[PDB]
């Protein structure tokens, strides 16, 4: 025995989906302190004693804390919180931030070059270590325990049976000197669970239930898991306590004296849509997902008024199948051009979404309402960093004129926007990784004067219904006016023509939907007359 | 060009005993025990 | 005693019924069962709004409701003191009591 | 609820009575959240304000289940004269954006 003790466990204990982190950790520390000293004098080489750990919030680090507290066969851990050291007497605060390495400095002055190691961790380390700049205030109590400790960790004097392990929320918030080689080294960083250790993490918080028979055999945990995304441990917890709390109420009665159900609440089950509801009014996730946009672009559907809606699609497909199966070309563009009204971004986002790329993201203007050209430019190039983190992506840019700030009186736009874009369409990502770029637009005249569709690679047109034929039909599909009035109106329509957009259909139908049955048709007919314009 | 500081200020552990009294301490343990 | 009419608090019945079924019921079904479910409670609420639509009332009266000792109250920033490292004395001594009964009777 | 929003132009000659036909058809409707953004409230006011101020009357509308909200006098909002033609670009693009941005689920 060295210090581990013979049962590893790792799954009792409560730490989940951590397993890279920890073996890495185990591999460059606590590798030197177990081995045969005469070997590490063979080579001469000192250990390592400082480990800093960071990620978001909710993750697992003060749960490692007290989880490594037990996982030793050392002395004992000594856990101290951050903001605790300050005192108001002159003084104080040094002689109790010193009190703290005295058993460690007198067992390495007994015994040198033996004994155990002592390890102290400091949570929210970043409270008392803050830059040693200015700080605006007198009295210099946050520099002189600064000084104190970094003379401490590391002086004339060499102690070799501490470590330290300071855990922050954000490092940002740490002074320079500290993360500098010879003080702390070997940072990690903790994200969050990705597929096997959000299950893992499931099950761990769900073993209880299942052990005393409390979970329906309709519940299947891998259906959650599989569904719930972006989810931190703490996120998860909160979860099957909120699916547990709609439960435990829905076994209760109170409206005038708070008043228990026993003996109709004796046998008590958590089924598949307790879940479902908390899951969709209860508990939200922190990092967000695109849920709203892909709602809200697709409003109503896509229909089929006939043959011109399946190529675009048809042709969206070869694109996405092109772009996973090649190594050539790592980045594709395309262009959707047409005239106004015509439900190009429509399309364009379900195109998008029938590829199932791990990331997806939509960037248009109705976030940047009154920004200037310069937060324009910086939203633009962090979507762009961001989509550059991955194996594939894809990344849709809609109504191009109008980030640009197009207005045909002189003409006037903006340089700068014009310019990240241009250069954007062809900077290839960084080895081994891909890209597919869709935009969207309806002035193809002014893109080509500016000299930007030639960067793309190719264009798809986007008509919209010329033929009364295609105007009945889909008049039929959307099942309005049926009968005898279809037959009148089919009668007016003698297979004319009729250039009219699917958006500015539906809303001829239904402003013409709003009188009296009849004069339906009559206004219905008169509208598309009139503003039935020509091509 | 301008910036308003506040100040936050320590008290001091006054000790009776740490000079001028630990003189007296031998002065009573010294002189008058002795 | 206690019933939701003499509170005097209509106008809110979906926020109210939401606010008990999610903090206080784990804490009215029987002992056991709790127990074996294995779930902690949860610690915490927050309420935001315009000025003056009911906030500090539905503090006053779940103040009020419960059997238990008497709330504590901290008007605004109540907590700042000159000497260096006397506010986190005073925020520190606010879970006092709670640590020591935690700690002699235990569930 | 295929159509949850919709926008209409009053236009003629000057000094025809415009500005009190717009009053009077939002107030016969008897919305719950009614208000006017009028030009004489942001005298002075340079680009970026008039932008707030408008983002600001437009949010205070997503709020609420149905309403009605007048823009009066166009012309003026956007400056415009005939020499030149000279005008502020921003405001011209942040109502372009703005009259078409449906409002959250169901409202
Ligand atoms: N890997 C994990 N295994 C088990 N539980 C986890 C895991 N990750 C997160 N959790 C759960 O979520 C919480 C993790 O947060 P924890 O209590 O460790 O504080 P923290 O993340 O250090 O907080 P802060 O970010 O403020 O420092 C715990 O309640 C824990 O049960
Ligand atoms: N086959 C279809 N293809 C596209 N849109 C359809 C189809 N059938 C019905 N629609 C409806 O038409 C809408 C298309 O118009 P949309 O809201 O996408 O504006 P748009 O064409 O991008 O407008 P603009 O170019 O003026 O910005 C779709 O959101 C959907 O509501
Ligand atoms: N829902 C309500 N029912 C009854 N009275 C209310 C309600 N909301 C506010 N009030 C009245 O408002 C006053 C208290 O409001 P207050 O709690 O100060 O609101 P806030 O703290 O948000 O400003 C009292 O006169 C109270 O009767
Ligand atoms: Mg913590
Ligand atoms: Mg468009
Ligand atoms: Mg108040
Ligand atoms: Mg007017």
């Amino acid at each position: 025995q060295s210090i581990i003790n013979p049962d590893w466990n790792f799954e009792k204990m409560g730490i989940g989906g951590l397993d890279k982190e920890f073996s890495d950790i185990f591999r460059r520390a606590f590798a030197s302190r177990v081995f045969p000293p005469e070997i590490v004098e063979q080579m001469g080489c000192k250990h390592v004693k400082g480990i800093l750990l960071y990620g978001p919030p909710g993750c697992g680090k003060t749960l490692l804390a007290r989880q490594i507290g037990k996982m030793l066969n050392a002395r004992e851990p000594k856990v101290v919180n951050g903001p605790e050291i300050l005192n108001k007497y002159v003084g104080e605060s040094e002689a109790n931030i010193r009190k703290l390495f005295a058993d460690a400095e007198e067992e390495q002055r007994r015994l040198g070059a033996n004994s155990g190691l002592h390890i102290i961790i400091f949570d929210e380390i970043d409270a008392i270590c803050k830059q040693r700049g200015s700080m605006a205030g007198s009295t210099g109590v946050h520099d002189t325990v600064v000084n104190q400790l970094l003379s401490k960790i590391d002086g004339v004097e060499q102690l070799n049976n501490i470590l330290v392990i300071g855990m922050t929320n954000r490092p940002d918030l740490i002074d320079e000197a500290l993360l500098r080689p010879g003080r702390l080294e070997v940072k990690m960083e903790i994200g969050l669970p990705d597929e096997k250790g959000r299950l893992q993490i499931l099950h761990i918080h769900t073993a209880r239930m299942r052990g005393h028979q409390l979970l329906s055999a309709d519940v299947d945990i891998k259906e959650l898991a599989v569904e719930t995304k972006n989810f931190s441990g703490a996120e998860l917890e909160g979860l099957v306590r909120a699916a547990q709390s709609t439960a435990m109420n829905r076994h209760i009665k109170a409206s005038t004296k708070v008043e228990v159900d026993m003996e109709k609440a004796e046998s008590l089950q958590v089924t598949r849509g307790d879940f479902l509801a908390s899951l969709e009014n209860d508990i939200k996730p922190a990092f967000g997902t695109n849920q709203e946009d892909y709602a809200s672009y697709i409003m109503n559907g896509i229909i089929k008024w006939g043959d011109p809606v399946t190529r675009v699609l048809d042709d969206g497909e070869l694109l996405v199948q092109q772009t996973k199966n090649s190594d050539r070309t790592p980045l594709v563009s395309v262009l959707l051009e047409g005239p106004p009204h015509s439900g190009k971004t429509a399309l364009a986002a379900k195109i998008a979404e029938e590829s199932n790329f791990p990331f997806i993201k939509i960037c248009s203007p109705d976030k940047m309402i009154g920004f200037s050209e310069t937060a324009k430019c910086q939203a633009m190039k962090k979507i762009f960093d961001d989509a550059y983190k991955s194996q594939l992506s894809c990344v849709v840019v809609d109504d191009i004129e109008r980030l640009l700030d197009y207005v045909p009186i002189g003409p006037r736009f903006s340089n700068l926007v014009l310019q990240a874009l241009l250069v954007l369409l062809k900077k290839a990502p960084p080895q081994g990784r891909k890209l597919l770029i869709i935009g969207t637009t309806s002035r193809k005249d002014v893109l080509q004067e500016m000299e930007m569709l030639n960067a793309f690679s190719t264009t798809i047109h986007v008509p919209n219904i010329a033929t009364g034929e295609q105007l009945l039909e889909a008049l039929e599909l959307l099942g309005n006016f049926k009968d005898k009035e279809r037959t009148t109106i089919a009668q007016q329509v003698k297979g004319k023509k009729v250039w009219i957009g699917i958006k500015k259909l539906l809303m001829l139908i239904e402003m013409s939907l709003q009188m009296d049955p009849e004069y339906r048709v009559r206004k219905f007919l008169a509208l598309l007359r009139e503003e039935g314009a020509s091509p | 060009i301008i910036m308003d500081s506040s100040i936050s200020k320590q008290a001091l552990s006054e000790i009776e005993t740490r000079h001028s009294e630990i003189i007296k301490l031998e002065n009573s343990i010294r002189e008058l025990h002795d």
